Order: C-alpha cells, then structure tokens, then sequence
RNA sequence: AAAUAAGAAAUUA
C-alpha cells in the first residue's frame, strides 16, 4: 500500500534475484547454481515491472 | 382472535409454576420474542426468564444441596431472597406479554376473548356474543349485534 | 409426517378456557366441526343430553371420517390430470408393458435402463405432446407446442 | 443391504414379502430428485486445497 | 502422566470439574439496586 | 471510476492462483469459468478476516466475564462394504424405538433423515429437539458433516414424533451408531451420559382410575 | 388419600428413581475438557516468564 | 548413548531410526497443538525436540518447520522461529549478524552447506533453506 | 385426586 516506498523495495528485490545471493565474495558456487535455475525468472521479472 | 369465550383468571404464580410444560415451554417463549422483535423492542424480561428457566430445567432431576442447620436462618432467607426475585423476573414478563398482546391487537383490529381490556378501544372489558346476556361485571344489557371496536373499512 | 391433531381429546372434569386449556367441544377443534359433538349449556344429566355425544368410540369414529375427508380434499386438489384411456398403439414406448394392478407388485421403476427410476403409477403425461394423439380429429393444433430451454445456451447463470 | 445389492426385480415373481426389496434403499432409488448428489462445496474444496498445497498437511 | 489417565480421567465427572450437582442453583445474577421493606400490600 | 476484477491484495493472488492449479486437476465441484473463481477468492478472503474478527471478539469479551477399569473400548463394528454402523434408541420401552445407520460423508456435506424425510420436517423445526441429535457429534467433537445419517423408527408409529421424549431416543441412535463407528469416541459419550438409558413408562392403563391411569375415584366418608 | 391427609414429600419412593445417575445432571460439555486444559497449561508458562 | 561397544554402522543405523523418530514426534505433535491456539507451549515443546536433536548430530528437518511456520499467530514466534531454525545448521561460535530491529543475530550459513564443486538443482543446500524461508513469506 | 415419562424442593418418630 505505501506507494514512497515499494519502487524502492521492488528495486531491491530485483538486485538481490538477479545477483543470486547476498554474499560478499562471487564463488563458482553462485555460477553453477545461476546456470542450474533461473533466479531472474519470468516471474520475479514479470511482478517487477 | 379465534378464542372468544368468556374465561378464568389464573394468579401469575401459579401460571408461572408450570415451568416447562407451558410458562417456558420454547415453542410459545419463540412466538412471544418474534411479537416483540417484531415492534423493534428488546426483549430483556423474556430473555431473564429463559435464562432462569432454562437452567431451572437443567439441573430438575438434581437433589438440593446438602444443609446444615444454622441458629442464624440466614441461608434459608438467602435462599428464600433469591426465589422470590425470581418470582419477580416472571412476574415483570407475564405482565409484559398480557401487555403488549392486548396492545397489538389493539392495533390489528382483533377482538379479544370475553371481559377483557384493551386500554385505548375497551376500558371496561370488551364482551360480545357471552352466555349470560349482561356484561357480566358491569352488570349492564348487551347489544344485538356484538359491539365493535374498530370502524368499517379493512 | 403432519403435526395436525387426528385424536378426540379424552372426556374428563370439564376443561374450562383457561391458559393452557380450552373447552372440549370448542370452536377451535378441528376446525369447528365440533359444533356436530356440542350439548350447550350446564346439562341436567338426569333428564337432559345425547349419548352419542359424550361417547369415546362413536365421538372418535366421527372424527375420524373428518380426518379421511381432509385428507382426501387434499389429495385431490394435489391432482393436475385427468386419467385417459388411450388404446395400447398410441401411448409412449414406458408403457408398453404390463402394468401391475395397485398393491398387487412391488411399486414399479418406469425405465431402469435409460436411468429413469421412478413410479409410473405417478408419471404424468403433457396435454401437449399427446395432442396428435388425443385430438386426430382437429386438423391444426389445438394447443401450441411447448418451447423448451436450450440448456447449452449462454444465458444470465452462465455468468455470459 | 446384502440382499438388496443382488435384487433383481425379476427373481421377485412367486415369492411373497421374501420378494420385495429392501424398503429404504429402494425407496431411495425410486425418488428422482435423489438422483442428483451435490458437489463438495466450494468453502469446503477451498479449505482442504489450503491445507494439502499451502499449508503440507492434508485434511 | 500415565497414558491411560489422560485417555480414561482427562473429562468432566462428578470427581474431576462436576457441573453443578444440585439442584436450585444461580442461574441469573446482576449488579441492582435493594428493593423497599415490605413492597407487597398485604391484601383480601 | 471503476472498481478493478483482478485480485486486490498478495493474499487474493495467491488464492487465485490456487484455485487455478485445482482447475486444471479437473477436481469435482471446481468452478471453470474465471468470474467465478473470482468471486469464489474473494468470498474466502472475507471469511477468513470473519473468523480474525470473532477470535478477538472473543479474546476481548474472555476479560470481562461475570465470574480400576475405566469404560470400556471397543473393536469397530462396521459393515466392511458399505461402511455403515448401526445404533439403537429407546425411550418408554415401547413407545420409541429409533435404530440409526451411520456412515462417512467424505464430501462433507452430510445429512440426517428420519423415516425417510429430513430432520427439520421430521422434528417440525424445533430446535431444541434436533439439537439432542447434533450433541453426540458435539460431545465426540466431531464436524457433523463428516457423516450420513438415517434413522428408522422401530416403535408404535405415530403421524408426529416431535416431541422431547422421542428426541430423547434418537439422540440415544445416533450415539450408539457413532461410537459403533469410531470405538474411542464412546469415552466421551459415556461420561456425558449419552449411552446411559433410563427406563421410564406411562402407567399401564387401568380401569379402576378415572383417566386410566393415575387418580382414583370419589371418595365419601360413609 | 381418604379422608384422610396427605403424606409428606418424603414418604414416596424417589421421583427419578428410574433415571440413572449419568444423567442427573448431564455432564455435557466434554468436547472442550482438552481445550481448556491445554490453554491453562500454556498459561502456566507464559507466568514463569513474568518471574524468571 | 551409554553403548560405546557396538559395531559403527550398528549405532549409526539406530541413530538414524532415532532421528526418524524425535522428527515424526515433533510433527505429531504440531498437529495436536496447532488448533488450540498454544503458542508458548509449542515453542517449548520444538525447544526440547530441537535440543534432543542437536546431541544427536542432526536438527529439526526443513519439512516440520514448514508445517510449522504455516500455523503460527504471532509475528514475533514467527521470525524466532526462522531464526531458530537457521541457527540449529552451524555451530554456536558461528560468525552472525545483529538485527537491532528484532534483537535477533543471524548466522551467517552458506559456509555449511552442501555445494557440488551435470548438476542437478538438487545437490544445494540452499534448496532446502529457502523451503524454509518461502513458508514464512506465505 | 396426584410426587410412577415427566418437569413441584426444605419445619421426622
């Protein structure tokens, strides 16, 4: 409902759908799970606009 | 009204003592609360008295409580204070429902049974068509046909 | 399964009109056909009364002759047909069988294998689809035929 | 109920009340607006949907 | 505690919660005012 | 202006969603149509923010309140095809003789009959006459719709049995039938005295009394 | 009876001798036993928290 | 645990029967508390059943706290709960941030779980706590 | 005339 808000909230749920994960260092973990699953899917991509 | 016979006055008390068999049996106490809502009137007597009733019929297969003998006397006059309020919550509702029966008819163009009142349409009892050819307790003649309360039209 | 009263109250003290009490012979009772039972007034036994009238097995019997009528009035304003006899080539292919006498088989299913259960003694037939058949004679239709609704239509419960 | 799910009204010929069918079942059968069983409504499919999908516990 | 108290003792009876057991009971109570001494005409 | 169809909050989306995915599974009794599955979410939704608010209406109104064997467990006693159980009911030892058939309704739309015809017009809508029927599924703390139910009556038949003691002998059928049928359950029905039966009777007629029954004749001191 | 008065109450055989004792009164209400049960022993933790 | 004497694959089948068994518990026992309304009680209860499985290498399975998530009221049981959960993977000396918002500290995980270094999407460990996760976003 | 499938409750020898 609060509408100063959710484009920023959106926003930081799209970073975080298209990093894959929040943590520090980018790992050849975080690679073969982005090439295993789609975290930036049609859903999340779709909701987001 | 259908029943229009002159009839016998029973004391409230003893109306009252039939308990389940006619004073709170359900299916009159719902009509009585359906004329009342009905008005858009609460019905806070009735629902005293179902209350009462209803528990009163709950425990009536119970022995009362075991007593133990008291100089005082005050668990009898406790008891004794107790009954009689409740003796009084139905008398407060007996009275409501003669009440506003006769009220209503009043209102519906109704005739009520022989010797009875309706406050603004029959002061001294309303009677037609009696056995005994007087007003039985005015002691005046009666009219050929029975007199009317209400004018023509319906 | 009727909450009617079908039983004559049993003779006792007189009742009087009271709370919770009405007179025998009241008005009220079976809807004033106890005028038939009523000896009015303070009855001097001795020299006055009708016997049958304070009697329990003649004064039930009448009201149950009253009951019977009720019942049959009711019965009968339930019936919308009349009972043709229509010759055994005319009539739909459900009775083209033997048809057992009432109380005489097992109350008997119309058509068990086109699903149909249901008693044929009580199926009633259209005055309209028997028309042809009832009326050869008239030429021309004499009722319009019956219009019928398309339930694959799209219609207001069909939410189009 | 045994007797009445090997009926046929055909073995009832030449038996006497040994011929007639159960009483309520038949009777049962015999009435059309029986006929037509309602579906499990739709608070009810609803609420055990939400159980077994959402919620991993079935009803 | 043992499986069978709380299959066979865990409802209300005379011994655990009883409803009231007697007869003549409070049904009704309500916060009122005390009524006048003899509010009753003695009478015929 | 116009108000929008689609689904309003995340909670109506999600619901919606469901109820699509139960569509396709073809399930009984599931709406085809979108308006339909629409108006469906919807009502959910709003039933559920009913039950939030009565369970405050509760907690709120709960401030200001006035104020050795033990019983036998049975193995179950059912028809292994048609998975019925059977009771019997008694009131005047003669008078009422109820026998009730009991069964699972997985639909959960569960009924009772009496001789045929449906309690309310059996009973002629008396509530407190069917409500001694609903209170061994009560006492069981079973949902009544879970069960088929049919009652026959055994006894002298009369055109109306709605009346308290006859109400007395089916609540007695069903409570036999439902612990015939789910074995544990007869603990609680036993201890509120559900299965107890007591035997009572109208005095035989008897022609030395008046009524036949109870009060003698005049009596004259010589 | 005749002539002569009327026993007191206590002289006749018990009114409801006839009614077993399960259903004087009725118990009912046994479906929310558990239910309370339950809430009153959660109670009891939530009054430790206030303490400890 | 006082039978140090018997073969490996011995005490690691029964221990393996055990945790099946205080999971199955902790289920039932869910179902038995949920409609009641019982909240505190049922916090008490996974304690015990999280602290038993903790002695015996292994947690509360993702799957119990899923049905569990589902029936909580309170917010705050809610968000401990995911916390709890979280916490019961790695060791208590375990690197964690404070959130002062909840007064809560989550572990860091990731660290712990399983990663395959063809492949499924089965093989993570991740699979299993955004299951988790998920059921209290719902 | 009655405490008996009905519904009543407190002044023993």
């Amino acid at each position: 409902n609060n509408d100063e808000t959710r484009d920023s909230d959106a926003q930081r749920v799209l970073r975080y759908a298209l990093r894959g994960s929040s943590a520090a260092q980018d790992s050849a973990s975080r690679t073969l799970w982005h090439s295993v699953e789609k975290v930036a899917d049609c859903r999340v991509v779709g909701r987001y606009i | 009204n259908t029943f229009l016979t002159s009839s016998v006055a029973t004391p409230p008390i003893s109306v009252i003592r039939t308990g389940p068999k006619w004073w709170a049996d359900p299916e009159r106490m719902v009509r009585q609360k359906l004329m009342y809502f009905t008005l858009g009137v609460d019905q806070l007597p009735l629902r005293r008295t179902a209350v009462i009733q209803r528990d009163l019929q709950r425990f009536h297969m119970c022995k009362p409580p075991p007593r133990v003998g008291d100089s005082t006397g005050y668990k009898r006059s406790r008891a004794a204070q107790l009954n009689t309020w409740y003796r009084r919550i139905q008398y407060q509702e007996y009275h409501m429902q003669h009440l506003f029966t006769r009220h209503v008819w009043g209102l519906l163009r109704v005739y009520p049974g022989n010797t009875t009142k309706i406050q603004g349409k029959a002061d001294d009892g309303y009677v037609g068509y009696d056995s005994v050819p007087f007003h039985r307790y005015n002691r005046a003649p009666l009219p050929f046909p029975a007199r009317e309360l209400y004018e023509r039209r319906k | 399964v009727s909450t009617g009263e079908f039983d004559h109250p049993p003779f006792q003290f007189r009742q009087r009109h009271t709370f919770n009490t009405t007179p025998l012979h009241d008005a009220n009772r079976f809807g004033g056909r106890t005028a038939y039972l009523r000896e009015i007034g303070p009855v001097n036994i001795k020299k006055q009364g009708r016997r049958f009238k304070k009697d329990p097995r003649t004064v039930q019997f009448n009201v149950d002759v009253w009951c019977a009528q009720q019942t049959l009035r009711k019965r009968w304003k339930q019936r919308d047909w009349e009972v043709i006899e229509i010759p055994f080539r005319l009539v739909p292919r459900e009775q083209q069988r033997v048809i057992p006498e009432l109380y005489t088989d097992i109350p008997q299913m119309t058509d068990p294998a086109r699903n149909d259960f249901s008693n044929i003694r009580n199926k009633v037939y259209d005055r309209e689809e028997l028309q042809g058949v009832l009326f050869p004679a008239a030429g021309a239709m004499l009722y319009p035929p019956l219009q019928r609704v398309d339930k694959q239509a799209m219609t207001l419960d069909k939410y189009l | 109920m045994r007797e009445f799910a090997r009926f046929d009204p055909r073995k009832s010929r030449g038996n006497g009340q040994k011929g007639f069918p159960f009483r309520d079942a038949y009777l049962t059968k015999m009435n059309e607006a029986n006929q037509k069983t309602p579906p499990p409504t739709l608070e009810t499919i609803m609420d055990r949907a939400v159980r077994e999908h959402h919620q991993h516990a079935r009803i | 505690t043992t499986a069978e108290h709380k299959q066979q003792d865990q409802f209300y009876s005379p011994e655990n919660q009883p409803i009231s057991l007697h007869r003549n009971n409070i049904s009704y109570m309500e916060d009122v005012g005390r009524s006048v001494k003899n509010p009753t005409v003695p009478g015929l | 202006m116009q108000k929008l169809l689609s689904p309003r909050t995340a909670r109506h989306a999600r619901l919606f969603r469901l109820a699509g995915k139960l569509a396709d599974s073809g399930s009984p009794g599931v709406p085809k149509s979108d308006g339909e599955r629409l108006v469906w979410v919807n009502s959910h939704v709003r039933r559920d923010k009913d039950i939030s608010l009565s369970q405050e209406e509760e907690r709120i109104r709960e401030l200001m309140m006035p104020l050795q064997i033990g019983v036998r467990i049975d193995e179950a006693e059912v028809d292994p095809e048609t998975g019925i159980a059977v009771g019997r009911g008694c009131a005047d030892g003669e008078k009422y003789h109820f026998t009730a058939l009991l069964r699972e309704n997985r639909d959960h739309n569960g009924i009772i009959t009496v001789m045929g015809k449906p309690l309310s017009l059996v009973l002629d809508n008396k509530a407190w006459l069917m409500e001694m029927v609903l209170m061994p599924f009560d006492e069981a703390n079973l949902d009544y719709r879970d069960f088929d139910a049919h009652i026959v009556s055994e006894g002298h038949a009369m055109p109306s049995i709605a009346n308290e003691i006859a109400a007395f002998a089916l609540r007695m059928a069903v409570a036999n039938a439902l612990v015939k049928l789910i074995p544990l359950t007869r603990i609680p029905l036993k201890k509120s005295g559900l299965l107890s039966v007591d035997r009572r009777r109208e005095r035989g007629q008897f022609p030395g009394y008046l009524d036949g029954k109870k009060v003698k004749r005049r009596f004259a001191k010589r | 009876r005749r002539g002569k008065p009327r026993p007191r109450a206590g002289m006749f055989p018990d009114k409801y001798r006839r009614v077993p004792m399960l259903l004087k009164p009725q118990q009912g209400g046994q479906q929310y036993f558990n239910h309370f049960l339950i809430r009153s022993t959660n109670d009891r933790l939530t009054q430790q928290d206030v303490d400890n | 645990s006082h039978s140090a004497s018997m073969p490996e694959e011995w005490r690691e089948a029964r221990r393996l029967q055990l945790v099946e068994l205080y999971n199955n518990l902790a289920m039932e026992e869910v179902e038995r508390l949920a409609p009641h309304r019982a909240d505190r009680l049922l916090k008490e209860q996974m304690k015990r059943f999280r602290g038993n499985l903790q002695q015996l290498g292994s947690g509360l399975r993702p799957t119990v706290y899923c049905r569990y998530l589902h029936t909580t009221h309170t917010a705050a049981v809610l968000l401990e709960e995911v916390h709890n959960f979280l916490w019961e993977l790695v060791p208590n000396d375990h690197p964690a941030m404070e959130i002062p918002a909840l007064q809560l500290r989550v572990p860091f995980v990731a660290s712990v779980l399983r990663r395959p270094s063809s492949v499924s999407r089965a093989e993570f460990g991740d699979t299993d706590v955004c299951a988790v996760f998920l059921a209290a976003a719902e």
